[PDB]
């Protein structure tokens, strides 16, 4: 190991990743340390790159030693080998690990995540959103609140495309209803016919569940909240004639499926 | 000392505009020290009353005008070391940098057409935010508040409805004295009963050229959110 | 001796220096230059009648009364001067209790000084001058308890009397090893209120300290500090009003409990009374 | 082993002035281009010490003129692989008394074409080392 740890057999690499498998028995793990700090601390070799994550990924980390890395990271994920593509690995592998979960990291790597950014991040996201759906995540509140914030102020409309959709089935069995509206106002509040559109639409399968204060005031909101601007006058119109068109509670029952 | 000065600011329009108390109760016109000139920001500090003792006993006012419309020195905020000299009946004096000086009077309400506005939102100086969150009142009367504090604007209302909740996001506009335009979209939750709104949790988008006044901005701003011991 | 080595750079100088003003202390490279500058930020205090104690953050006495420019107190109350770790007067415009070798230790020394005259230990047959072993002394709440460290550790001290030095183990209870508090805050970001062994609370209340609660003259004063901002509450938690400032630097004063004195430039103020405010 | 998808001696304008599909069974030339153009433009002279893409082993190597490439799979270990790579560089320096160069390439290819046939033949390496080739040569 040892012997090729630095590229003798640059093939090492790929050993790590499963070839020679690692998930690691208790006291064997602590001893694993000083050959990922090596990779880890060289930086160097795409042979190199690569093994920096497998490494450290499958004799996994202490938080701490992750912070000193977040910052190498900074400037490391650009080029540097091109990293970003083994990081895109990597980064698929840690939503996987905590794909939502251990939720401060899913928070901390957030942050970072938009912030080391580059904008690669989105690609990833496309991963991780989906990896915190695996889960079906619980630390919404704040994932979800994490994902609300930064996204507004991060961007890139094709996210939340995506995003809406997930969420557009999701609302109202996970409560925390004002901040939910909150933010859905939000999203609607960027122009675009379509991003106002796509908080309508999530909306249908919420609206129908109502929530811990919903349907009375659910009645109330889409006369509160209307808009012209003709075929965005038409939608809002539209969904409303449609709602005109149908007794609501038989209307969601249709729709909805 | 039995001269004793005293001395504030008062900022009479436009005109920021230095009370000073020398008060000379000093046993004479003691003689006085050394002042000096300079360029200021878009102000320049332009007058001195020309005497200098310390008359017996004896209160003195002693003015500052500051020209208010000139003089650049980009520091910031203020905060520039201004001096008052040790000069004569004096070994020592004031010198001293000033704090003191703020934005969120300087704005004035500048306003927009929501479509462009929203479109140009997006596409202003991103770069600051700073979050609403926490107060006292509900922002009808907290709100205006701050609306007259920072003497600035909120561009526009749907009715929908700024009362039973709302749910409602305020975009709000202003343009200053050296005119630079600046833009919010501060999204917020609103009091009401078991409804929502006593905090916010409502982020203050702040757009301001440079990140690090149009920041300054969000906390100044941020100042300004509460009433407490400054 | 040769205490110790110091490595940050420069393999190139040609100067030192420390002020002759004293101010600041500074050394002079090649590659460059470091200054740097001194503080027991807040540092410790005694009262004695019109008369103000220090402990210096930096800078020496200023323990009372003034007469030209400045004037560091110098007195047989030597206040801002020894190795303190905690200052605290012991009431009687004659005596203060006194821990110096400060620091951690296994344990300090304690010299306990009469205002008649203080000593480098005063008298142990005095006793408004004992000494003993001992690494810090504190207050604690529900005023006549107080803490004492007498191991590296955990000790509780509790007298009637303020002129006190007592030891108690009985209370032994870490869960925070020997650290900083004055009414209990191992930064519990409470106050927290106890007698002499016990392992149930008595209670805590969340209010917060400059690290140090401030009595009204001996050990009653619901006039608290707070290390940035300070509150005023009569004694215990009232809070009264809620002072707040910003400069990381000075002080205002109480008068006894909640005399607000704030200090106003080249003015000086109160900032209020009866239902007044005024310019002294 | 049976195992070349292609062996290119690409330029490094992204050319390529050799290519035997030793084995294939994607096409176009274009889509050959297009390949090629991903990873060639992101390798963009640059190469790795070790590369894979696809899961696929690439090697690929540069000299100091020419791009060489050859696509296999990881799958077949890098050290004989690159030895195969290694042969091609030094025996064609050694032997025409000359490596590859732009300059060298465009004045005649049949010699690369002579060697390339044969030490590797399709998908199966017959042979990766110089000497036998040199006797075995002799034009």
């Amino acid at each position: 190991q040892l012997f090729c740890s630095s590229p003798k057999a640059a093939l090492r690499y790929a050993a790590v990743r499963t070839l020679n498998k690692v998930a690691m028995k208790h006291p064997s793990a602590v001893t694993a340390c000083n050959l990922d700090l090596e990779n880890l601390v060289t930086d160097s070799n795409r042979s190199i790159a690569t093994l920096a994550i497998t490494t450290l990924l499958k004799t996994g980390s202490e938080s701490s030693i992750d912070r000193l890395m977040k910052q190498i990271s900074s400037f490391m994920s650009e080029i540097s080998d091109e990293f970003k593509v083994v990081v895109v690995q990597a980064i698929s592998a840690l939503c996987q690990k905590y794909p939502r979960k251990h939720a401060v990291l899913m928070n901390f790597l957030f942050t970072m995540l938009r912030e080391e950014g580059g904008f690669e991040y989105k690609r990833a996201i496309v991963d991780c959103i989906i990896s915190i759906i695996e889960e079906n995540s619980e630390s919404k509140e704040t994932g979800l609140s994490h994902l609300c914030e930064f996204i507004e102020d991060c961007e890139f409309t094709v996210l939340a495309t995506r995003i809406l959709h997930l969420l557009g089935q999701e609302g109202p069995k996970t409560n925390n209803p004002s901040k939910y509206i909150r933010f859905i106002y939000n999203r609607v509040v960027l122009e675009h016919e379509e991003v106002r559109a796509g908080a309508v639409s999530a909306l249908a399968k919420f609206g129908a569940q109502n929530e811990e204060m919903l349907p009375s005031i659910l009645v109330l909101l889409k006369r509160c909240v209307m808009d012209d601007d003709n075929e965005v006058r038409d939608r809002a119109t539209f969904y409303l004639n449609v709602l005109e068109q149908k007794q609501k509670a038989l209307n969601a029952g249709y729709i909805l499926n | 000392d039995p001269v004793y000065a005293e001395a504030y600011v008062h900022v009479n329009q436009y005109d920021i505009v230095l009370d000073v108390l020398v008060v000379n109760q000093t046993s004479d016109t003691l003689q006085n020290c050394t002042l000096e000139l300079a360029t200021l920001g878009d102000l320049k500090l332009v007058e001195k009353p020309s005497p200098l003792t310390l008359a017996p006993h004896d209160f003195a006012n002693i003015k500052a005008n500051v020209k208010v419309a000139s003089t650049e020195n980009g520091i910031i905020f203020g905060n520039i070391v201004y001096d008052v000299s040790g000069a004569a009946s004096d070994r020592n004096c004031v010198v001293l940098s000033d704090i003191h000086i703020d934005i969120m009077d300087y704005i004035q309400p500048a306003t927009c057409t929501d479509a462009e506005f929203r479109q140009m939102w997006a596409e202003f100086e991103w770069e600051n935010k700073v979050t609403v969150n926490t107060n006292m009142t509900d922002l009808n009367d907290y709100l205006q508040h701050i609306l007259k504090s920072t003497n600035m604007k909120c561009l526009t209302p749907e009715k929908a409805l700024s009362g039973y909740c709302g749910f409602m996001a305020a975009n709000l506009y202003a343009r200053s004295i050296f005119g630079e335009d600046a833009l919010a979209n501060v999204s917020i939750e609103k009091p009401v009963h078991q409804g929502p709104d006593a905090a916010v949790t409502g982020h203050i988008r702040i757009r301001a050229k440079s990140q690090g006044m149009a920041l300054s901005l969000g906390d100044k701003i941020n100042l300004s959110q509460k009433k407490t011991s400054l | 001796t040769g205490v110790q080595t110091f490595r940050r750079d420069h393999d190139r100088f040609w100067v030192l220096a420390a002020h002759p003003n004293l101010n600041l202390f500074a050394a002079g490279h090649d590659g460059g230059m470091i200054v740097f500058k001194l503080e027991r930020e807040r540092p410790a205090y005694a009262v004695h009648g019109n008369m103000l104690h220090y402990v210096k953050d930096r800078f020496l006495r200023q323990l009372d009364f003034n007469s030209s420019k400045d004037v560091a107190v110098m007195q047989l109350r030597s206040g801002s001067k020894f190795p303190v770790f905690n200052m605290s007067y012991n009431p009687a415009e004659n005596a203060v209790l006194l821990c110096t070798r400060a620091s951690n230790l296994e344990n300090s020394t304690y010299d306990l000084y009469t205002i008649p005259k203080d000593a480098d230990s005063q008298n142990p047959d005095a006793p408004e001058g004992k000494r003993s072993s001992g690494l810090t002394a504190v207050w604690v709440a529900r005023n006549r308890f107080a803490v004492l460290d007498r191991m590296h550790s955990l000790l509780i001290k509790n007298l009637k009397n303020e002129i006190t030095k007592k030891i108690q183990v009985p209370n032994c209870d870490e869960i925070f090893y020997a650290g900083t508090g004055n009414l209990l805050l191992r930064d519990a970001d409470s106050i927290t209120l106890f007698d002499v062994q016990q392992k149930r609370t008595l209670a805590s209340v969340k209010i917060s300290k400059v690290k140090y609660v401030i009595w009204s003259a001996d050990m009653s004063h619901v006039a608290l500090l707070a290390k940035h901002a300070i509150v005023i509450c009569n004694r215990k938690l009232d809070a009264l009003c809620n002072i707040h400032e910003n400069i990381r630097v000075k002080s205002g004063a109480w008068d006894e409990s909640g005399v607000f004195i704030y200090t106003t430039s080249n003015h000086i103020k109160y900032a209020v009374t009866t239902g007044d405010h005024g310019i002294i | 082993l049976y195992t070349v998808k292609a062996i290119l001696i690409l330029d490094n304008d992204g050319d390529r002035l050799f290519a035997k599909y030793y084995d294939d069974t994607y096409p176009s030339v274009k889509e050959q281009k297009a390949f090629e153009k991903n990873i060639f433009n992101k390798t963009h002279r640059t190469d790795s010490e070790i590369a894979l893409l696809e899961g696929l082993t690439v090697v690929y190597k540069s000299s100091i003129d020419l791009y060489f490439y050859v696509i296999g799979s990881s799958y077949e270990n890098e050290l004989m692989l690159m030895a195969v790579l290694n042969c091609l560089f030094d025996s064609l320096s050694q032997m025409l008394r000359k490596n590859v160069e732009k300059r060298a390439l465009l004045e005649n290819m049949e010699g690369l074409f002579l060697a390339v046939d044969e030490i590797v033949d399709g998908g199966v390496i017959l042979e990766s080392d110089p000497q036998q080739v040199v006797h075995r040569v002799a034009l």
